[PDB]
């Protein structure tokens, strides 16, 4: 009859969770096993997936609280707590066990994938998130292709 | 020269999708050619209302 | 084999087609010839042998700035149904009883951007609670014991006597197990549209 | 389109080297810059003129 | 309000003509990278329009149809009527006048 | 190829407008039913195939 019915206890994270990025380069590579070509805004075919650069690093200390409580002098003022006497409105102790983000440079190599015939020299570059809209805080995004044979088409 | 079946000489076509920005519009279409037709494009146009 | 290299060339000539656009989604050319300018080099083109279907080994770098607490990817934002209002019944004496109507509202409480801490977010969110207190609750007379919702990090019930079934410490243990919510009768939060529930360790568990 | 400053009279031009096999000559005019506006990309936050 | 108010003199505003380009240039995107048209079968999403940024449709439009006919006559279904001045305006003709 | 044109001074910037002429040509292909594959070339001032 509990929350332990349909909630679970999870350790808290200040990345908020992660989301994969789908790149696509809808100039260059030839369309994926499924997906149909276009100029719209979000939705370029797939070429390949990657978490964002952007991850949890787990972080301890006892004196949390002492902390917090340091902090309390060193802020100058109470705005996160005004009500200092009541118990249940007291501000809440800081977490001895927490995290921080951080945002790291990534590198990859996706598949050798199948590419278009004859290139226009203006070419394109997108990143987009699991809604497949262009996520902002994005700096240097870079492709680089060493192009090869797979198989003969004359016969 | 001319069928003397059932065919249309002018069609219209409702477009299958369309998007706006702050600045433009895009607006896609499936143009058929049916079977025993031949279209010449000059007599296409893009009849906007607003 | 060669390579072809999909970089952000930031001169005016090729500025002048990023003009609406973002390091997420931009034009560059491929084309490096140096005695041409990138504005005349754009339009050529490089042109592999017809009849071989061809395959890139493709890599890729990417560099990112995502402050923790944003609008955009929804870490910033947090629905909670709180006291609007508290009545009192007329010819009753006003420090008597406190029994009456009682009215709650959903609101979405918006916290500051690109903010940056674990705790920090925890105070935000009750400073947000508290500034609806300040803005509607106290003209209509909601007492401030009756804030109806408040984020927590204790465990109560942990000096508990399982005989005397009070806190024997006479204090709860001011001490960070896990984040917590802590709600009063008729109302309650919604993480339906807000990734928060991530950053308190909350989670759905049928979350489709 | 190449840029000629403000009481500028000498305007040289040169192409990279390149084959020329079938051309076919010279067109030439002068415009105003506000006059033109810049294609390139969708919308052109320059242009203050109609 | 006041007496010297009344000495006031007013002057009509200058004309200004609004609507739509000759020909309706600039109402599609020809050759602008970022914005493309498209034509091609279902089957296969290659495209068979491939635009240049250093390409000039418009005024190559503009310049057939005076070849193929004459831009003096005016058809309102393509918003064909050529920008014009009046000669008398551009080079004056300064005869005085017959008084 | 070098130009240099000699024109005369103006109180605004103005550009110099070019057309180098050139054969800008297509060729288009209709093999079955369903596609249609262009051909493209321009002679002078190449963009490729």
């Amino acid at each position: 009859k509990g929350v332990q019915s349909w909630t679970l206890l999870t350790t808290p994270d200040v990345t908020c969770g992660a989301e994969q990025v789908y790149w696509s380069l809808p100039d260059l590579m030839q369309d994926p096993v499924t997906f149909r070509s276009t100029q719209q805004v979000s939705n370029y075919p797939v070429v390949g997936a990657e978490l964002m650069p952007f991850r949890a690093k787990s972080f301890y200390n006892d004196l949390a609280v002492y902390s917090q409580l340091i902090r309390s002098y060193t802020s100058l003022t109470h705005v996160f707590n005004r009500f200092p006497d009541n118990q249940i409105l007291c501000r809440p102790p800081a977490p001895t066990i927490t995290t921080v983000s951080e945002n790291v440079p990534a590198l990859t190599d996706h598949g050798t994938l199948p590419l278009r015939s004859s290139i226009r020299g203006v070419q394109r570059v997108t990143v987009t998130d699991a809604r497949r809209r262009t996520c902002p805080y994005v700096y240097k995004a870079l492709g680089i292709v060493a192009p090869r044979v797979l198989s003969s088409r004359t016969f | 020269v001319t069928t003397d079946r059932s065919q249309r000489l002018t069609l219209r076509f409702v477009p299958v999708d369309r998007e706006d920005t702050t600045y433009s519009y895009k607006a896609r279409f499936t143009l058929a050619v049916g079977d025993n037709r031949v279209l010449d494009m000059a007599s296409t146009y893009f009849d906007i209302r607003g | 084999t060669t390579r072809v290299y999909l970089v952000d060339n930031k001169s005016a000539d090729i500025a002048s087609l990023n003009y609406q656009n973002d390091h997420s989604n931009f034009l560059t050319t491929v084309v490096q010839n140096n005695d041409f300018t990138p504005a005349e080099a754009s339009t050529q083109t490089i042109n592999f042998d017809e009849r071989s279907r061809w395959g890139g080994d493709l890599k890729t770098i990417l560099h990112t700035n995502m402050p923790n607490v944003n609008e955009y990817m929804f870490t910033s934002k947090f629905k909670a149904r709180v006291m609007v209002a508290r009545k009192h019944p007329e010819g009753v004496v006003e420090t008597d009883l406190s029994q009456d109507k009682l009215e709650y509202e959903w609101f979405e409480f918006t916290l500051p951007e690109g903010n940056f801490s674990e705790t920090m977010t925890i105070d935000l969110m009750n400073n947000a609670i508290l500034e609806n207190y300040l803005q509607v609750g106290r003209q209509n007379g909601v007492l401030e014991s009756d804030i109806g919702v408040k984020f927590d990090s204790r465990n109560f019930k942990l000096g508990w006597d399982p005989v005397t079934k009070l806190v024997m410490p006479g204090v709860y243990t001011y001490e960070a197990f896990h984040p917590d919510v802590v709600l009063l009768p008729g109302c309650g939060v919604d993480f339906t549209e807000s990734r928060l529930s991530n950053l308190l360790g909350i989670r759905k568990k049928q979350p489709f | 389109l190449y840029p000629i400053p403000a009481k500028a009279t000498n305007v040289p031009i040169s192409i990279p080297s390149r084959n020329w096999a079938a051309f076919r000559g010279w067109s030439f005019t002068r415009l105003k810059t506000k006059e033109t506006p810049s294609l390139g990309s969708g919308f052109d936050p320059y242009f203050v003129y109609s | 309000s006041s007496e010297t108010n009344l000495t006031q003199q007013s002057m009509p505003n200058r004309p200004n003509y609004i609507g739509f380009r000759d020909n309706f240039v600039g109402l599609m995107y020809y050759n602008s990278t970022g914005n493309m048209g498209v034509l091609a079968g279902q089957a296969s999403q290659l495209n068979a329009v491939v635009d240049l940024q250093d390409r000039n449709t418009e005024l190559s439009y503009q310049l057939l149809l005076d070849s193929l006919g004459d831009r003096t006559r005016y058809f309102s279904m393509w918003n064909s009527a050529v920008d014009s001045y009046d000669p008398d305006v551009r080079i004056i003709e300064n005869h005085g006048v017959e008084d | 190829l070098d130009m240099t044109f000699e024109v005369d001074p103006m109180d605004e910037p103005t550009l110099l407008y070019l057309l180098f002429e050139v054969f800008d040509v297509v060729r288009v292909h209709q093999p079955h039913r369903g596609v249609i594959e262009a051909v493209y070339l321009r002679t002078p001032f190449s963009a490729g195939n």
